[PDB]
């Protein structure tokens, strides 16, 4: 909300029409204005409404009724020509004399509350005094709405004098529009939209109040960033004096409630022309006032009464007692106004909109001046927002301006407050926009947001006025000329691309592996890379465990959540518990994301110069300081694998599940792997299998361990793969298969070995003693018995030799069925079956 | 009788969108660059034209990565692959990026605080707006139709300049049809071509960011985003296998 | 614009059938010689209704095919008796079906482009050539191995494989 | 142990060589056109010159 | 096709995709490629 800008139609309007007099637009057409030129619209809030007799009042009697625990009023108002009506009201912040609102019987208030006379607390009741917010005018306060005296006559419309036709409109300012946080910017702005003569709500000719001499001793330190310093003193004032009614109902439309004429001209003239206002007691200043950067550790109390712990570039103001002031963020309750104030001096001072934005954002203090100085506030008003703001005060609650000014404009003192001028070519616009524009479009629409434009030849010399510091190179001034001119003139022309390569192979595998898993039954998860809280210690990891090392991040939505993950896994199984407890108990899940890996060369590098390209060195620094960031591929799996049906009775998930998706993935991957025994949580030390390609690990698959299934609420036997894909190198196979014609021998083996051989060993061992004369080799039975024998297992595959130029002969192929045997028997122990 | 031993999966909507935007892109002639999820200050923000202490980087929704001194964050959008791609590539320069962004938004209709986004850029002699509008009219009408109500209004980035907000006339939205925004673009500023050591006087460009859950419920016309972000099986399966 | 709707629903039958053990066949357009009587087909089955061709290398073998069935079941008998006994084939091809409207087309002037009604009779003469897909199973649909003797194909399996394409 | 219950198919290489070359002109921003097997002699070869 | 050869010009290709696939791969006899043995096909992949 701190790009947020308030302010109501009827004072835009008005500062429109001294230039353009009779100007007047619908809040629908001045919305669509607004958002042409680049000005989000949130909200369009009009006031009201009000219908029927909703009238003007003077509370003329007030009679406390004792007796309740709450202080109840009987009211009697003049509703006008001293024609009194009986209310009850529970509100204290009146009294007799205070002009009120009432609302009559037949009156209809926001929204559809219909006023009736009624009876409450044994009186007669006709009507209410209405407040603020029932009126839908102002916030939800305390109390009713008291108009301040001499705001309109007992009588008067209620509508006309709140001015409850009126609209307010809330904007969303971009933080390079700084100007245009304030009603002299946005009219400014549409004047430029409307082709109006503007006249500067902030320009002299709008007479400058006279200089003598100094208005207080001042001392600036140059290295605090301040730009510009201006003190003007405003003595004998009276402090029972209000604000008048269409200040404070400015003020009140803005978002800001007035609190007395001192502090409501420092709101009213910094709503009005954009620089922030101070008032400060001129009897409670001690002393010459200095700027200067605050010491290690020193404090500071604001006007709220809290204590500040400063900063050593924090921007200070003080004397020889106590500090004044946070620069250009909040004042503090030393020379802070009150009802005692009758000296006033006003300060308007320019400050370094870096500094206060490390100011207000390490003290969480986004005040109405700190964003404003934020986004640069124009430094050549600030003499002429101090006259008005002193005339201001002087004509509300009396008293004399002095004649003295305090102007510091830096070392040596800057009279030109304009940014350097900008040489560009005459159609640059056209050509960024592709539209032949009218000759004089571009010195027209910069001259009108306040540049000087020179022409020679083809080339504009363009000074930039001085509340727009964000017009520094033409492109600036080419957003300026477009934005003005409508972006919806600009042509649709599809650029002719040169002819591209398409996808990567990496980007096509992704595509593949997707499909695959996919198309197996599995339903793509998009993993939070947030891990659980406390997930590797229901895994029972070690502490020196590598999936422990992960990078935190230091403001997550979940306080408890604050680790990436460098794993796939815990966001699967938390997703999987998810379908689980909403009755959806047979998943596969799958996913393919990138995990967060760092290492002790992950570190911060300081800021690299952006005016040049970065060096090699200081790509690679920055590459290497990044966690490492390999794409996984992961998937779990619970309950029926196979569901029930008319075939049978389904198939519950097993480690094999898990071990096939390996196998679709590889596929999909065009690479062999091997999986071999292993021991790795969380899954199950019986039925896990670490998968290699190659002799490199690239990931684990299997079920689960049961004990990090029950810590875990985890379905029994639930199963789960991960794989880097990273690790997984890109194949690009051609293949050129000679496919033998001859027919084929069909032999079958059973071979005998210890329990704990691997199949997959005795299967290579039979492979490497065939010979090439063997096509296919498969395992088809697994016998264990005592028939056999104990500790042993018989093995019987399904063997297909083929010759590549002749028909093979029975014999011939039990030679190479021989040697398969021979070689299972020299490698795995294999004794074939008797 | 039932036949299906093996249930249908399902890849999800937002990647199978992906894919359709990565498809109409390649069919022009583009390609399509990568980046880390975790990104450097460097990128995400200095090298795109950040200011230092500014509200133009401070007003973002940042998840800042520990320690306080460790410049490293998760990417809140994908133009810090504008940045490694002028920096790996010669010119000219047509490419797009689709991947995970991270903002510190609670979960609405519309937000979610892990979205994607479809990054664009084009770097060239002689790119201007029309081509930006050429550009975002394909990538509109491929994925909305060619009846989809769109419009282009001024605003503002760091990393471009002149800059623009595309919105779509979404339909079902919640509490009535109204313009809701698409995504960002604009030329890109000669400060981001400076900081890849690319002349601003003899290459121009365009950029943009697009939401990629934005584009599936003006699509689809999904009010609420809820389901497409809690990984339910039953949102993904009837958009089918996405074989 | 890249691929139509139907170029890419070609790719997503294919990944589809492929992914399910199905292996892709490109058929011959040239019918087996007394294929429909094998069938048993009655006489006036618009199966029989074939283009002929002139001059095929087969003497035996002129007839179009109105049907992907007999090449696949001819690929099928190939692979068999070749001992891989456990098939699934499948093809995506277009097949021959002429009409009582197939017919030649007298030359058409080439100075100049034909007229809307010569671009009309010369599509309307040739026979109907639409877009089929296909798939023959024989053997163990699921092999043999640690985790049971396999299964059989069945009429089930050809029902599924219809639901593999209208996915 | 073995775990594929479900063999792997195959695509003819001769479509999936097809699809290689069509995605790398379709990447370059050509379109893919189509015509039946059966053909007049018209524009196979008259108005082919 | 009514396109007027002073106004457009073009050119046009036509290469075997077996032939393609013949050089690519290596594969000196075609034999195999149009046999239809499931041998050929599958260590090419699923091709998904
Ligand atoms: N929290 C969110 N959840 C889902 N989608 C989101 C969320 N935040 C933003 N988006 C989408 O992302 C789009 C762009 O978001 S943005 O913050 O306004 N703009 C950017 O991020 C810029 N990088 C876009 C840009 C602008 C100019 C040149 C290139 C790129 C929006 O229009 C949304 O559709
Ligand atoms: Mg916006
Ligand atoms: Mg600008
Ligand atoms: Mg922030």
């Amino acid at each position: 909300q701190s790009n947020a800008m308030r302010l109501p139609y009827s004072w835009l309007r008005e500062v429109v029409a001294v230039g353009a007099s009779g100007w007047d637009v619908t809040p629908g057409e001045l919305e669509q204005t607004l958002l042409r030129i680049g000005h989000e619209v949130e909200e369009v809030i009009p006031l009201g409404p009000v219908d029927g007799p909703v009238t003007v009042g003077r509370v003329a009697d007030i009679e406390e009724l004792t007796g309740y625990k709450k202080p109840i009023r009987a009211c009697a108002v003049d509703i006008g020509d001293r024609q009194y009506r009986e209310i009850i009201c529970g509100a204290t912040n009146f009294a007799v004399g205070d002009l009120v609102v009432v609302a009559l019987p037949g009156a209809t208030l926001p929204g559809g509350f219909t006023i009736s006379a009624r009876k409450a607390y044994g009186r007669n009741s006709d009507g209410m005094i209405c407040s603020a917010a029932e009126l839908n005018l102002g916030a939800d306060h305390s109390g009713i709405l008291v108009l301040p005296p001499g705001a309109a006559e007992p009588g008067a419309d209620g509508a006309g004098v709140l001015g409850l036709d009126d609209v307010v409109f809330h904007l969303a300012i971009t933080p390079d529009r700084g100007y245009c946080m304030s009603v002299r910017g946005l009219a400014r702005e549409l004047a430029c939209a409307y082709d109006l003569d503007f006249v500067d709500p902030a320009s002299n000719s709008r007479p400058p109040l006279p200089i003598e001499g100094p208005a207080w001793p001042l001392t600036v330190q140059p290295e605090t960033g301040v730009r510009r310093f201006a003190l003007r003193p405003v003595i004998g004032i009276d402090p029972a004096a209000v604000s008048p009614w269409w200040l404070q109902r400015r003020l009140l439309l803005c978002g800001i409630r007035a609190t007395c004429p001192a502090v409501d001209v420092t709101n009213y003239v910094m709503l009005e022309l954009g620089h922030p206002m101070h008032a400060h007691d001129r009897n409670r200043i001690s002393g010459t006032l200095g700027v200067r950067f605050a010491r290690s550790g020193e404090t500071a109390v604001t006007l709220d009464g809290i204590e500040r712990k400063l900063d050593t570039a924090d921007v200070l103001i003080v004397d020889d007692a106590a500090t004044a002031a946070i620069g250009g963020v909040m004042g503090a309750a030393s020379t802070e106004v009150r009802a005692d104030s009758t000296d006033v001096l006003l300060e308007a001072a320019i400050w370094d909109p870096a500094a206060v934005s490390r100011t207000q954002r390490r003290l969480h203090l986004p005040s109405e001046a700190a964003r404003r100085y934020e986004r640069t506030v124009d430094p050549a008003i600030s003499v002429a927002a101090l006259d008005r703001c002193a005339r201001l005060l002087a004509d509300i609650a009396g008293g004399e301006v002095s004649p003295t000014l305090t102007d510091w404009r830096g070392d040596p003192p800057c009279d030109d407050w304009s940014p350097p001028p900008i040489r560009m070519g005459v159609d640059v616009p056209d050509r960024i926009a592709g539209v032949a524009y009218p000759q004089g479009t571009t010195a027209r629409r910069l001259a009108q947001i306040g540049a000087v434009v020179t022409h020679d030849g083809d080339t504009l010399t363009v000074t930039p006025p001085s509340w727009r510091p964000d017009l520094r190179q033409p492109a600036d001034l080419v957003e300026e000329v477009l934005r003005l001119e409508g972006l919806e003139v600009i042509p649709s022309v599809l650029p002719p691309a040169p002819a591209g390569r398409g996808l990567t192979a990496g980007q096509q595998r992704r595509r593949t592996i997707g499909r695959s898993l996919a198309l197996s039954g599995y339903v793509e998860i998009l993993p939070t890379p947030f891990l659980p809280a406390g997930v590797f210690d229901l895994w029972g990891l070690e502490a020196d465990d590598s999936r422990r090392m992960t990078t935190r991040v230091l403001n997550p939505l979940e306080a408890d959540r604050p680790q990436l993950a460098t794993t796939l896994l815990p966001a699967l199984l938390e997703a999987l518990v998810r379908n689980v407890s909403r009755g959806l108990v047979d998943v596969a899940l799958f996913a393919i994301a990138q995990v967060v890996q760092p290492t002790e060369q992950t570190r911060g590098v300081g800021l690299i110069p952006v005016d040049r390209r970065p060096t090699d060195d200081e790509i690679a620094m920055l590459d290497a300081s990044l966690p490492r960031q390999p794409q996984h591929v992961a998937a779990v799996l619970a309950g029926l694998r196979e569901p029930r049906g008319p075939w049978g009775p389904g198939r519950p998930v097993e480690a094999a599940d898990a071990f096939e998706a390996v196998r679709i993935i590889a596929r999909a991957s065009r690479v062999d792997v091997t999986l071999r025994p292993a021991q790795y949580l969380p899954w199950h030390p019986g039925r896990c299998a670490q998968v290699f390609v190659g002799e490199s690990s690239v990931g684990h698959a299997g079920q689960l361990h049961p004990a990090v299934i029950e810590r875990s609420g985890l379905p029994k036997g639930t199963c789960a793969v991960e794989l880097n894909l990273d690790a997984i190198p890109c194949s690009a196979p051609l293949p050129a298969p000679r496919v033998s014609p001859y027919p084929a021998v069909f032999q079958d083996v059973s071979l005998v070995v210890a329990a704990d051989i691997p199949a997959q060993a005795v299967a290579d061992a039979v492979r490497a003693g065939a010979g090439d004369l063997l096509e296919d080799i498969a395992l088809f039975d697994v016998f264990t018995g005592p028939q056999i024998g104990e500790h042993r297992k018989s093995l019987t595959f399904a063997l297909r030799f083929r010759a590549p130029d002749r028909t093979l002969t029975e014999d011939d192929a039990s030679a190479a069925r021989d040697a398969a045997v021979q070689s299972a028997a020299e490698r795995v122990g294999a004794v074939l079956r008797g | 009788l039932p036949s299906t031993r093996v249930p249908a999966g399902a890849r999800h909507p937002i990647i199978m969108l992906a894919e359709h935007v990565a498809d109409t892109f390649i069919a022009m002639g583009w390609e399509l660059a990568e980046g880390p999820e975790v990104e450097t200050e460097q990128f995400n923000f200095d090298a795109l034209n950040f200011p230092a202490d500014h509200p133009a980087r401070g007003e973002q929704d940042t998840f800042y990565i520990a320690p306080e001194d460790s410049r490293q964050l998760l990417r809140t959008h994908t133009s810090p692959v504008q940045i490694r791609t002028l920096l790996a590539r010669e010119l000219p320069v047509y490419i797009i990026s689709i991947g995970r962004t991270f903002r510190t938004d609670e979960l609405d209709a519309t937000h979610t605080p892990i979205f994607h986004q479809v990054e664009g850029l084009a770097v060239d002699r002689g790119l201007s707006m029309a081509h930006l509008r050429g550009t975002l009219d394909a990538f509109a009408r491929a994925e909305f139709g060619p009846s989809a109500r769109t419009r282009i209004r001024p605003h503002f980035f760091p990393f471009t300049e002149p800059s623009a907000e595309v919105d779509v006339w979404f339909a079902n939205k919640i509490g009535g049809a109204a313009w809701v925004e698409w995504g960002g673009c604009g030329m890109v500023h000669p400060n981001v071509l400076r900081a890849t050591g690319i002349d601003p006087d003899l290459y121009s460009g365009f950029a943009f960011g697009m939401g990629l859950e934005r584009t599936l419920q003006f699509r689809n016309g999904i009010p609420d985003m809820r389901d497409m972000v809690e990984g339910d099986v039953r949102f993904s399966l009837p958009f089918g296998v996405g074989a």
